[PDB]
């Protein structure tokens, strides 16, 4: 209570800003497939935009909504653009980190970790 | 006299303190806890608001002509609530001398950027931001500088592991250079150096 | 005189080329590229072995790790390997290429050039005498006269 | 005391040797493990004990500054005998 | 005048090697001739020559050995094969050769050198000086 | 069970698996994979080789230190198998050329090899062994390499029981001879197919579900004495697959039938080269024989792998042959196969 | 004090004969011959190159290169594990493990060194308060393998067992300034 804003009086002006920004991701993929020749579909590209969007919908505070808004935009810039490679756009996928079990019996099998 | 000690003058602390006693009676809107060191370093702790005025002071005032931005660096204190201390160092060129800015921030307390003042502290900025995760106000770029594109962290902030949460390797499955998580071969062996000694009695903390 | 013995003297020739005449990348990163400059310098002179550099990675035998290498620039250093035609070799130069060196435990920094590149000959120091990276480009000549190649083809 | 285990392998002053079903045998395939041979438990037994006449004397290395920090080490038992705790030379008194 | 001084001491210089074979057997192998005061020869081959009268890289050099420890250093040559009683004067710490200084005698030191071993057998391995900490339990060989 | 066998680790690098593996044809195009996905999770991989050491190196790299060793051997020269697997769990088979040499023809790649293997195997003592045949291969058919791996199929089995044997259809990945080899017939102005290509089906499988089966294979309790046929999906046809392949390298496609014996022909000429040929007779005959339903078999799914289907990793090894004009092109403009059940 | 590099006093004289020397320095390179008798009297000189298997660069003994675990000249073992080379060693190479040797002697069990975390700094030597672990002259123990770089108590006692008589020497000759 009783703190400063940063580019948002309330959180529905912060969603407008979410919005513009999935949207940017949403028109900037098939570009970014065709330009660094990636070797996905833009179907599943998009859906990792969409779960990594729902990674973060959990929030309320608009600070931490327009901090994210902020960091999302400097990804877009280096999407945009080719600062990075293939290599860095295909770490979102994790294509070789395999399934953490979400399942207790599994982790007893393997580990001592919960 | 002594060869093993560093000798000692009293006329730099005298003009530093005089000058400590102008800037906190020219601009009391902002200032906070003026101080001047064993060394004689001047040091003035600023409110966040008033980062432009007082850089713009210190720039374009006559007798302080501090028109040259040294360093512009932050420190990260988990303990109080605004953790990142950040620090403007300056000289003159004018009177050979320099003087200390700072101020207070945190996660979601950003600050007014410089580059209206010091185009020096764009790169600086950026640093900052990418480091310890200030973001700074009507700044031009302010994207990251020294990690890699793909980084989620903000490495120098305490509560960042020395060894970090990703590692890099290459893969023939998928002929990239793919980012597994971390595990060494080794473990970082912390070592318990400081002594249960009281070395210094003149910071004494006392409860 | 017999078919496999000739295949073996031709081998020496092919490998006597190759290693007379190893063209280096002009890829440094770090300290350890300034004792490969003084290696270049007169004292220990490389193009006296026929060891000259070639800006471009097509036009070069072998690359030579000299610096640290960090989570950002590895993906170049695999285009520039990639780049290189076969055959090629790589040597890695420094604590900091060998294994991660004195920026082990950081966050940005492989652990090694090993994790990118095939490494065929290591190097050490912080930073090697250059007298110990000429050692190393020797010992990596002396690896290459030993290939035998159209041998085991001969025996497959 | 370079004795072989029955698996073949040289065993080292620290009685390291695998097992004969510890897979980790592979490294020495066209391989060896270096281990040295001069033992110095051995080394330093075949070593006498320097007699001397006063119950309490000094021990450094015998370079100097070359050695160890100088310890006295007392010779008022006569069952047994001194020993340095760097070194491992022995005194005596008569 | 003084180019047909040169060329006596060019003269000199390929006749002061043996012969042809000897000429070549150095002019192939070190692609020099500089002739030179015999230091000392060591117990592998190897010769150490002198010659004070050039600059402080060349004023001391090896000509090395054909055969080492059974491996035909006639070509394949390098610098792991100078022993430490030699390798100490040839890089110029010393003006003060083993021939007159000698080291000092140990039980414990190699008598026989080892170059460099990479990529033969009897190289080098790591493996843990330790030993099994956490011992198990082994339980009986009966029944009940 | 050793102490030095135990699992730790959270399954990754610089971690223990408890896999020590002996992998024959691991300087090749499914042995790499193997490889790296033993060396991803931990587990000591000995390779033994006879190629120049200058083909081992994308091998030197893909484990944590120590866990990769490397030890030549010879095939005619026993005594270099034993010391492969004197120290180890696992075996794996997967030799195999697709031609004849002088020297070594396929009696003695598919059966005298495996035999071999599997005798040192069990003298030594280890715990599993996983040879890899053909899902076509049968004792009455048309190929020799099928029939001779037919015959070390049962051979091994009857000299090693408790063995494992995987059945993989034609594999295909960046440095295949299968989608490769259609591709590259461009270079000649047509492709022929018997019968018009149709008439023949295959069911092809990815690389890395064959390598995640056999590395599972390796762990699984069950698949101790059992068959598997690695399939993949989608029973494709082949006039629509190499069509499909020619979409994807965007060439053309000028098709026409050719008769077995003369197509035949060609590949026995072209396999009079001392090198590594293009096509033979045995190739032809395999790539014109159809895939057998592999409904009585268990497949991945019944080892933890689903199989990634052709539609979803051609790009990644078929851009190679994609010319500018077309290589900046996405996998969204390729109508994809026409598929069957049969 | 300062002083100017590139400040002409003043200008504004110019005879025909200034004229004809610059003119003249244009139009024949003269500048520029300069350069290329440089390079020409470069192209008699002695070159500073060295035959290097054959012949070497001039090192000193304080040179600090190849580790080695020293010995008494009894063969003792001269380590103890007082485990302070690790403490200092500002890359975490080295690795003790100590216990008693069975003769009622602090000495180790383990003494490892990644030769590619080494920065080769000498603290470790100048730390030990025997002498027992130094930094020798090997600088030519390149290899082809990264597991050969990672040292145990083994490989760092053959190496003082090798370079004992040319450690002792340096040791002797740079004592009296350590
Ligand atoms: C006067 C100077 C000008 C000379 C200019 C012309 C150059 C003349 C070169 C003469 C030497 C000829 C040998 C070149 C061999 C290069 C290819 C090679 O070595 O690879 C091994 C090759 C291939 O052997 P391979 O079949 O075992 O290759 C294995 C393939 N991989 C890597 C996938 C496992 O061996 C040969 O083919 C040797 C016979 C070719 C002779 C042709 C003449
Ligand atoms: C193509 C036509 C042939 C071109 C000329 C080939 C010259 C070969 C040659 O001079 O090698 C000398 C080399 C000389 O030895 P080396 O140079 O390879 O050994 C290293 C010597 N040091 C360290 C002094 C530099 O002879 C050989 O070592 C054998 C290789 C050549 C065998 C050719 C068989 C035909
Ligand atoms: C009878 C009456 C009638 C008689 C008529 C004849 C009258 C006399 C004519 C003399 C004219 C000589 C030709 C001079 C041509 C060059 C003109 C010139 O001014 O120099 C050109 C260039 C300029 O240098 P700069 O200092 O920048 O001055 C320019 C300012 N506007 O400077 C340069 O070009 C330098 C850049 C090139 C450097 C290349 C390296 C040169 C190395 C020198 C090698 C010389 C070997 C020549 C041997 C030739 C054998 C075939
Ligand atoms: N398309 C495919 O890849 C398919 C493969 N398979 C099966 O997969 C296995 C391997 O496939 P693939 O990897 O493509 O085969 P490759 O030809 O790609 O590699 C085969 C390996 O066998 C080794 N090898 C061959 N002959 C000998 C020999 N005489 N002595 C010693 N080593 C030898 C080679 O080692 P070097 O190179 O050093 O000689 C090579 O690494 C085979 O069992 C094959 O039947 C089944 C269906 C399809
Ligand atoms: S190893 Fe040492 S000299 Fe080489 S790059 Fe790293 S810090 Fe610099
Ligand atoms: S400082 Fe010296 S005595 Fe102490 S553990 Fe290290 S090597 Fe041994
Ligand atoms: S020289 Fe320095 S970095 Fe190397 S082991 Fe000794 S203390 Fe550690
Ligand atoms: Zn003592």
């Amino acid at each position: 209570t009783s703190v400063k804003p940063i580019f948002s009086r309330d959180l529905n002006e912060a969603k407008r800003r979410v919005r513009e920004l999935y949207r940017a991701w949403y028109r900037e993929v098939p570009n970014t497939v065709h330009l660094m020749q990636l070797d996905i579909t833009v179907k599943q590209g998009r859906d990792k935009v969409r779960e990594m969007f729902m990674k973060n919908a959990h929030v309320t505070d608009p600070r931490v909504v327009d901090l994210l808004v902020i960091k999302g935009k400097m990804e877009l810039q280096e999407t945009i653009k080719v600062w990075k490679q293939r290599t860095h756009v295909m770490r979102f996928f994790h294509e070789t980190e395999t399934p953490r079990p979400k399942d207790f019996l599994s982790k007893f099998y393997m580990g001592h970790d919960p | 006299k002594r060869p093993t000690v560093r000798p000692r003058s009293d006329v730099t602390h005298k003009q530093l303190s005089a000058f400590g006693e102008y800037v906190a009676e020219i601009l009391p809107k902002y200032v906070q806890q003026v101080q001047v060191s064993c060394l004689d370093e001047l040091e003035i702790c600023i409110h966040p608001d008033g980062v432009i005025p007082t850089l713009t002071f210190l720039r374009d005032h006559t007798n302080a002509q501090f028109k040259s931005l040294a360093d512009l660096t932050a420190v990260d204190v988990p303990t109080r609530q605004n953790r990142f201390e950040i620090v403007y160092n300056l000289l003159s060129l004018r009177f050979n001398s320099r003087i200390r800015v700072k101020t207070y921030a945190d996660e979601l307390t950003p600050i007014d950027s410089i580059v209206s003042v010091h185009i020096a502290a764009n790169w600086y900025e950026r640093e900052v931001w990418d480091m310890f995760g200030v973001f700074f106000f009507n700044h031009p770029d302010l994207r990251r500088i020294l990690t890699d594109y793909g980084f989620e962290g903000h490495p120098f902030r305490k509560d960042f592991p020395l060894t970090g949460y990703v590692e890099l390797r290459y893969d023939d499955e998928v002929k990239r250079v793919v980012a597994e998580p971390v595990e060494l071969a080794q473990e970082f062996r912390k070592f318990d150096l400081n002594s249960p000694w009281e070395a210094f009695p003149a910071y004494r903390q006392p409860p | 005189s017999r078919a496999e013995y000739v295949v073996t003297k031709l081998d020496d020739l092919i490998n006597w080329a190759r290693r007379s005449s190893l063209w280096p990348m002009t890829f440094g990163l770090a300290c350890c590229a300034v004792e490969m400059m003084h290696m270049a310098a007169p004292r220990y002179d490389m193009d006296r072995f026929g060891v000259v550099f070639r800006a471009s990675p097509r036009q070069a035998d072998v690359m030579i790790v000299a610096g640290t290498l960090t989570n950002k620039m590895a993906p170049a250093l695999r285009k520039v390997y990639d780049q290189m035609p076969e055959p090629r070799y790589v040597v890695s130069m420094g604590s900091c290429a060998n294994g991660g060196g004195y920026y082990h435990y950081s966050y940005s920094v492989v652990r090694g050039c090993d994790r990118i590149v095939p490494v065929d000959i290591y190097v050490p120091g912080c930073p090697p005498t250059a007298e110990a990276l000429l050692y190393g480009i020797l010992q990596l000549q002396r690896k290459i006269k030993r290939e035998q190649k159209l041998k085991i083809w001969y025996r497959r | 005391g370079v004795q072989v285990s029955p698996s073949g392998e040289k065993i080292t002053h620290t009685g390291q040797v695998y097992d004969e079903k510890d897979y980790r045998r592979v490294r020495f395939v066209d391989r060896q493990k270096e281990v040295n041979e001069n033992f110095a438990i051995d080394l330093i037994a075949q070593q006498p004990v320097n007699e001397v006449e006063h119950r309490i004397i000094a021990c450094d290395g015998g370079g100097g500054a070359l050695g160890h920090p100088k310890v006295y080490i007392n010779l008022d038992k006569e069952t047994k005998t001194g020993t340095c705790g760097y070194c491992g030379l022995q005194f005596k008194q008569h | 005048m003084e180019l047909v001084e040169v060329l006596k001491r060019g003269v000199q210089q390929v006749t002061g090697h043996g012969g042809l074979r000897g000429l070549l057997r150095v002019f192939f192998r070190a692609n020099d001739i500089r002739i030179g005061t015999l230091v000392g020869e060591d117990k592998y081959g190897n010769k150490y020559y002198e010659d004070n009268k050039q600059f402080f890289g060349r004023h001391r050099w090896v000509i090395y050995t054909t055969e080492m420890n059974g491996k035909n250093t006639f070509w394949d040559v390098d610098g792991s094969m100078v022993p430490p009683e030699w390798h100490r004067w040839l890089h110029c710490m010393t003006d003060d050769p083993p021939t007159t200084n000698p080291p000092t005698a140990r039980k414990f030191i190699w008598t026989n050198h080892k170059f460099n071993v990479s990529a033969t057998p009897e190289q080098y391995v790591p493996y843990s000086t330790t030993r099994k900490k956490i011992h198990e339990w082994v339980p009986p060989s009966t029944p009940y | 069970l050793h102490h030095a066998v135990i699992p730790h680790g959270k399954g990754g690098r610089s971690s223990v698996s408890g896999v020590v593996a002996t992998v024959f044809g691991a300087t090749g195009f499914l042995g790499r994979y193997v490889v790296n996905h033993l060396g991803r999770m931990g587990s000591q991989v000995i390779i033994p080789y006879r190629c120049d050491v200058y083909d081992i190196m994308h091998l030197r790299l893909m484990g944590d230190l120590g866990q990769l060793t490397f030890l030549e051997w010879d095939a005619r020269d026993k005594d270099s198998i034993r010391k492969a697997v004197q120290h180890s769990n696992v075996v794996i088979n997967l030799i195999g050329r697709e031609w004849e040499t002088r020297n070594f023809d396929f009696e003695d790649v598919f059966v005298n090899i495996p035999r071999a293997i599997a005798q040192a195997s069990k003298e030594a003592g280890v715990e599993r062994f996983i040879h890899v045949s053909h899902l076509n291969a049968s004792m009455k058919s048309s190929s020799k390499s099928l029939r001779s791996k037919a015959v070390g199929e049962k051979e091994v089995r009857s000299v090693f029981p408790e063995a494992i044997i995987i059945r993989p259809s034609d594999i295909f990945g960046r440095e295949d001879r299968f989608l490769n080899h259609f591709a590259n017939y461009r270079w000649f102005l047509a492709v022929p197919l018997v019968s018009l290509g149709f008439k023949t089906v295959k069911q092809p499988v990815y690389v890395a579900d064959v390598s995640k089966g056999i590395v599972n294979a390796t762990k699984d309790p069950d698949a101790v004495g059992k068959t598997f046929a690695f399939t993949g999906p989608n029973r494709y046809l082949l006039f629509h697959l190499v069509k499909y392949i020619f979409g994807m390298t965007h060439r053309t496609f000028i098709p026409y039938p050719l008769p077995l014996f003369v197509y035949s022909w060609i590949g026995k000429l072209f396999g009079l080269s001392p090198f590594e040929p293009w096509t033979t007779k045995d190739k032809v005959e395999r790539i014109h024989i159809s895939d057998v339903m592999p409904t009585d078999l268990p497949g991945l799914e019944d080892l933890g792998v689903q199989p990634t289907p052709l539609e979803l990793k051609s790009i990644e090894v078929l851009r190679r042959h994609r010319t500018y004009r077309w290589l900046s092109s996405e996998i969204e403009e390729t109508k994809p196969a026409k598929t069957v059940n049969y | 004090t300062y002083k100017y590099v590139n400040k002409k006093e003043q200008e504004s004289e110019v005879d025909m004969k200034s004229a004809t020397d610059n003119a003249a320095r244009i139009l024949m390179w003269t500048e520029l011959i300069r350069g290329l008798g440089m390079t020409l009297s470069y192209l008699f000189r002695e070159p500073a190159t060295i035959n290097y298997p054959f012949e070497k660069g001039p090192l000193s003994p304080r040179f600090r290169g190849e580790h080695a675990l020293r010995r008494y000249p009894s063969g003792e073992e001269r380590c103890i594990a007082c485990k302070l080379c690790e403490a200092i060693c500002p890359a975490q190479a080295i690795t003790i493990e100590a216990e008693p040797r069975a003769d009622g002697s602090r000495r180790t069990t383990r003494y490892d060194i990644d030769m590619t975390k080494c920065i080769y700094c000498g603290f470790c030597q100048e730390a030990c308060p025997v002498d027992a672990i130094v930094e020798g002259p090997n600088f030519e123990f390149s290899t082809e393998t990264h597991e050969e770089l990672l040292y145990n108590k083994e490989k760092l006692l053959n190496n003082g067992d090798k370079w004992e008589a040319e450690i002792a020497a340096n040791i002797q000759a740079d004592y009296l300034y350590r």
